[PDB]
RNA sequence: AAGCUCGUAUCAGUUUUAUGAGGUAAAGCGAAUGAUUAGAGGUUCCGGGGUCGAAAUGACCUUGACCUAUUCUCAAACUUUAAAUAUGUAAGAAGUCCUUGUUACUUAAUUGAACGUGGACAUUUGAAUGAAGAGCUUUUAGUGGGCCAUUUUUGGUAAGC
RNA sequence: GAGAACAGAAAUCUCCAGUAGAACAAAAGGGUAAAAGCCCCCUUGAUUUUGAUUUUCAGUGUGAAUACAAACCAUGAAAGU
RNA sequence: GGUUGCGGCCAUAUCUACCAGAAAGCACCGUUUCCCGUCCGAUCAACUGUAGUUAAGCUGGUAAGAGCCUGACCGAGUAGUGUAGUGGGUGACCAUACGCGAAACUCAGGUGCUGCAAUCU
């Protein structure tokens, strides 16, 4: 069989919550060599 | 846990009504089984109330006054002794016993018992109890299951089919009985007065005490101890509903003690409440304990 | 005191984040459902992340939850890679915690290149008795502070028990 | 334009009272209306069916009908110079049985009573109302009570 | 005030803010008085008779040169506004006498820019550890 | 205008008593929403920039951001609160109680719900004041540019706008 | 907010807090939390008959609505809707 | 008085922290043959009342606790407002006369009451 999970939540909008936004970052992050 | 609560959110915060917030009453479901026609006036619907705790049945029938409901009859599932039954106190085949109990119990002090007298015969059958042509129509309840979860063989219709078959015209259908296929959209009579006499508890026991004598013997400690045999159960039932019907009226228990008595030692376990005097007297000492900085 | 307030694994949760439909995502729940022996859940994308790859409403990921003596023994097969230590994160505010594996072949399990190679998620969530007062339908109620899982309480479990490590500060 | 929809100037109107949203409790539906029955009209914005129009509100009537959900109420509504006659429809949840008629029923059984125990006795009664006379002499005694004499207060800032 | 008594010796703080919005008609045939809802243009504070404008705090004996300070903005200002010197503490309310009271008993704690106040409400161990110095033997 | 049916009665641009409905004035903002000045403390272990062993998945720091307790100021289209003035209904004979009759409605039910028979209570028959009489029908004129004052108030710099 | 391989501000998983700060096609306002919101199961009451009523009102029309009556159906264990 | 089922009114009942709770009840709790529902017997369903425990739910007590509720010549007869004048003032505005009359503030008290039915050292 196939299940999938329910999402409980409202929102229908194909939009990323302001939990996005790519100020907030860094300079740094993991640059491999 | 440092979420703490501004007094912004408490002040405006409104509370749901003392039941709810008890998670004990459904208000959405309690206004469409209370409700009148307005123009039946005073005539109250009556509820057919059936809790389980984890150790009784509990079957009442209801009304609903401004200043409170109001029971008409009640009967318990630890009434059954009385009439023969001592094990499985809260299983389906209790429900049926308790669910007739309480039905030969009000039209008994109805005067509607000597008419409609319900079933007797009991095969699993799917019927209402249709009215005495020419005469008083049947007292007719409607099932409160609470906040019970509507499956398909669950106890709570166990007290249905036993308070229709007791004589009660209460409303239903099959699809919850055990024993309705959904497949075949159809009951199986067999099944379900199986059911009523404990037929499904019965087979296991047998299952058990072949196949895993320790564990029966343990399950079942309290029917080895009184030398019920599986196969015997169905008389038990049997003969039950037989006494039933034969003296529904309701005994209370005897009581040691007076109704008083018991007051004056229960909560002298009651944690007595401060005045105020002694009260500030209290914190008046908790500063001079702290007043110094540590 | 200490009685009943016994404290044990609540359930164990399996994700593999495979980040797109199709095929990959149905390998990798291949091996999510051996390794449980029960049928794993889809998810879908909350939504569109164009940098992604993922489309709202694809399927994405798996997992799969699993409660008493099996949990307690992928805990343990993943506790074995881990080498029996996690770090002093690992545990959160509430009383549970969780690792990460890179390929699942390092907790028994055979290669088959039919499937291929997958990490997943570890995170077990821990309880006490007396959890279903704040899970059954009549009268839910809230677990009393004094009860309760929290952070120090559950590490010096996962310590005495598995004898593990835990690190950092 | 101009704009004069139904449930227009009705924003607070039609407003649930503070902390007093959600469901309606059970007292409400317990209620039993009779004919001839006098009804204050106070609408429930919740309940959206049956609804009194906006202009009823605070309006009280007579019961001339008793439905299953509701009850007809007779309102005289002036138009123009003449008052006329209106049947509304309400459910439940917008009516309210009136004090002041209930205080009134009381008074015809009390003014029964009085009558009685007077009548079982040829004497006489007063049932009827008299309003707030005007005051009998009295002697007010100074002892304990020498009048405590006052003077007006000089004028001062405080800022 | 700056400049005759030097920076660091008064606090003068402006108390109504411009907050309304005036509009103009601008008469750009001429239009006429048809349509004549205004842009905006510019604002003004609604001020209103016995309203505080400007309080200044300052050193018991600057006060001629803060009064100075006062009129002069006034000259700057439509209509008529009193100066008046205020028995009171600071910005704070508490007319000087009580405002050392609580001072010479521990309850006034600087807070910054302004002060706390020690109640008789909170929980202690809040009180107190606010407040040691009013919960302490030291006289 | 023409009257008509009656004649103390049912009335009323009013008060009183009883009981409703309202969100304006004020008020509030260390209450919700939206604004708004200022410090203070506290988090970054998760925006950023350096200085220190280039050291820095390490500190001291200033910077934001958010957090907490405070602070100055605001709202026609904000608000817990919330007037005054206005505003609904009631104050009995078409009433009250007692007996019990009808029905196909309604009730488990001779239960109710409507509508009645028979009986009982006519001194204040159920507040005040007034009533120059109450009710009612038919037909038809002119009018359908208005303006002014106190107060409330919108537009406008304002106006005999 | 605290937590979990690749995984980053943002993918999927868990726990906790959470009076609605969300969602209910749309303007705005009201209303709603075991729902009026999210997931799902079954459905054509979006039907038939012709009257009464509320708003605007002349107490005409129109649009919209409300409460019954007489049918025929849907749903639910049911009261109900 | 305790407790339980169904309630009324819906914070004096809510929130946070910490103690306590005899007896019965309620609970947590044991189990998966059966009807039944889950990714997961967790929830939901059934079985036992048997192996266990008041640890939690629950119940009360504590707190110069948050909130809420009540009161007061606390602010205040303040703000606002109905009526009156050929009242004051250049005016904004103000006072008087016949009346009504708040909020913020301050302080003081309080922290569920209650109906039906069953049951209990
Ligand atoms: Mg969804
Ligand atoms: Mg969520
Ligand atoms: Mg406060
Ligand atoms: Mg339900
Ligand atoms: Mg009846
Ligand atoms: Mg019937
Ligand atoms: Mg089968
Ligand atoms: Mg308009
Ligand atoms: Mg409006
Ligand atoms: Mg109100
Ligand atoms: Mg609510
Ligand atoms: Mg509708
Ligand atoms: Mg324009
Ligand atoms: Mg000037
Ligand atoms: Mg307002
Ligand atoms: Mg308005
Ligand atoms: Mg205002
Ligand atoms: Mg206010
Ligand atoms: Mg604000
Ligand atoms: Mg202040
Ligand atoms: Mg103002
Ligand atoms: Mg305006
Ligand atoms: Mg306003
Ligand atoms: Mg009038
Ligand atoms: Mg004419
Ligand atoms: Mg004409
Ligand atoms: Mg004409
Ligand atoms: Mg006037
Ligand atoms: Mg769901
Ligand atoms: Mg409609
Ligand atoms: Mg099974
Ligand atoms: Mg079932
Ligand atoms: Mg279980
Ligand atoms: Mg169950
Ligand atoms: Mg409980
Ligand atoms: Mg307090
Ligand atoms: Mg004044
Ligand atoms: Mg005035
Ligand atoms: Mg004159
Ligand atoms: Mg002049
Ligand atoms: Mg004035």
């Amino acid at each position: 069989k196939e299940i999938v999970k329910s999402n409980t939540s409202s929102k229908k909008a194909d939009v990323p919550p302001p939990s996005a936004d790519p100020s907030k970052a860094r300079k740094n992050r993991p640059r491999p060599s | 846990q440092k979420d703490a609560k501004s007094s912004a959110y408490s002040s405006r915060f409104q509370t749901p009504f003392r039941r709810r917030r008890e998670g004990k009453t459904d208000y959405y479901q309690r206004k469409r089984l209370v409700t009148q026609h307005k123009a039946k006036y005073n005539t109250p619907k009556y509820r057919l109330v059936v809790r389980f705790t984890n150790k009784d049945i509990i079957c009442q029938i209801i009304s609903s006054t401004i200043t409170g409901d109001v029971v008409l009859a009640a009967a318990y599932s630890h009434e059954l002794p009385r009439y023969g039954i001592t094990h499985g106190l809260t299983n389906w085949a209790a429900a049926y016993a308790t669910g007739l109990l309480i039905a030969r119990r009000t039209l008994q002090k109805l005067g509607l018992d000597e008419t409609y007298k319900g079933v007797e015969e009991v095969e699993g059958e799917y019927e209402l109890t249709e009215a005495v042509e020419d005469g008083p129509r049947p007292f007719k309840v409607f099932l409160d299951i609470g906040l019970q979860r509507t499956t398909t063989g669950a106890r709570v219709f166990g007290a249905l089919k036993g308070a229709s078959d007791g004589g009660l015209y209460v409303p239903h259908s099959e699809n919850r009985f055990p024993g309705w296929d959904f497949e075949t959209e159809e009951i199986d009579p067999e099944l379900l007065r199986s059911y009523i006499f404990g037929g499904h508890v019965s087979q296991y026991m047998e299952e058990l005490a072949d196949d895993d004598e320790e564990r029966f013997s343990e399950l079942f400690k309290g029917y080895l101890a009184d030398d019920i045999d599986a196969d015997s159960l169905e008389d038990i039932y049997t003969s039950a509903h037989e006494a039933i019907r034969a003296d529904p009226a309701f005994k209370p228990t005897e009581k040691k003690f007076t109704k008083e008595q018991y007051a004056a030692e229960s909560k002298k376990y009651r944690q007595t409440k401060l005045s105020k005097e002694e009260r500030a007297a209290r914190v008046a000492a908790k500063i001079a304990a702290l007043a110094g900085q540590q | 005191q200490n009685p009943m307030r016994d404290l044990k694994i609540e359930k164990l949760v399996l994700n593999i984040s495979v980040g797109e439909s199709g095929d990959r995502l149905t390998r990798a729940s291949k091996v999510l459902e051996q390794l449980s022996g029960q049928t794993p859940v889809q998810s879908k994308a909350r939504y569109t992340v164009r940098t992604f790859g993922i489309r709202r409403n694809e399927k994405i990921a798996v997992h799969v939850t699993v409660r008493g003596p099996k949990a307690e023994e992928i805990l343990e097969r993943g506790l074995k890679v881990k080498e029996y230590q996690l770090r002093d994160r690992n545990f959160s505010a509430t009383g549970n915690f969780g690792f990460g594996i890179d390929e699942h072949i390092d907790l028994g399990i055979k290669y088959d290149p039919s499937i291929g190679i997958f990490g997943m998620d570890f995170y077990v969530v821990m309880n006490r008795p007396g959890a279903r007062v704040t899970r059954r339908k009549r009268c839910k109620g809230t677990v009393g502070n004094s009860h309760k899982t929290t952070k120090e309480d559950t590490v010096s479990w996962f310590k005495q028990k598995y004898d593990a490590d835990v690190l950092d500060k | 334009g101009k704009s004069h929809g139904y449930r227009s100037r009705t924003r607070y109107m039609f407003q649930r009272d503070f902390r007093k949203h959600g469901a309606v409790h059970l007292s409400t539906y317990l209620k039993v209306y009779k004919v001839g029955d006098i009804v204050d009209i106070k609408a429930n914005g919740s309940i959206q069916k049956g609804m009194p129009h906006k202009f009823y509100q605070g309006k009280t009537g007579v019961v001339y009908n008793v439905t299953k959900s509701s009850v007809g109420v007779i309102i005289n509504k002036m138009v123009g110079n003449r008052y006329l006659e209106k049947r509304l429809n309400l459910r439940v949840e917008h009516i309210k049985h009136s004090k002041c008629r209930q205080e009134f029923l009381e008074r015809v059984k009390a003014n029964a009573a009085k009558r009685a125990e007077a009548k079982a006795q040829g004497v006489a009664v007063q049932l009827k109302r008299q309003p707030a006379q005007p005051r009998e002499s009295r002697i007010v005694s100074t002892e304990g009570n020498v009048p405590q004499t006052l003077a007006p207060v000089p004028y001062e800032t405080f800022i | 005030m700056t400049t005759v008594s030097g920076r660091d010796a008064f606090h003068l703080r402006v108390r109504v803010h411009p907050f309304h919005v005036l509009r103009i008609n601008k008469m750009l045939l001429q239009q006429g008085m048809r349509g004549a809802w205004g842009k905006p243009h510019g604002l003004a504070a609604r001020v209103d008779i016995g309203q505080i404008i400007f309080s200044v705090r300052t050193k018991d004996s600057n006060k001629d040169v803060v009064v100075e300070g006062l009129r002069r903005a006034r000259y700057k200002f439509p209509g008529q506004q009193k100066i008046i010197l205020s028995k009171k503490w600071g910005f704070t309310n508490l007319d000087r006498p009580e405002y050392l009271k609580k001072r010479e008993a521990g309850e006034v704690k600087d807070d910054g820019a302004f002060v706390k106040f020690l109640s008789k409400k909170g929980s202690l161990e809040n009180n107190i550890r606010e407040f040691p110095e009013y919960f302490a033997a030291q006289a």
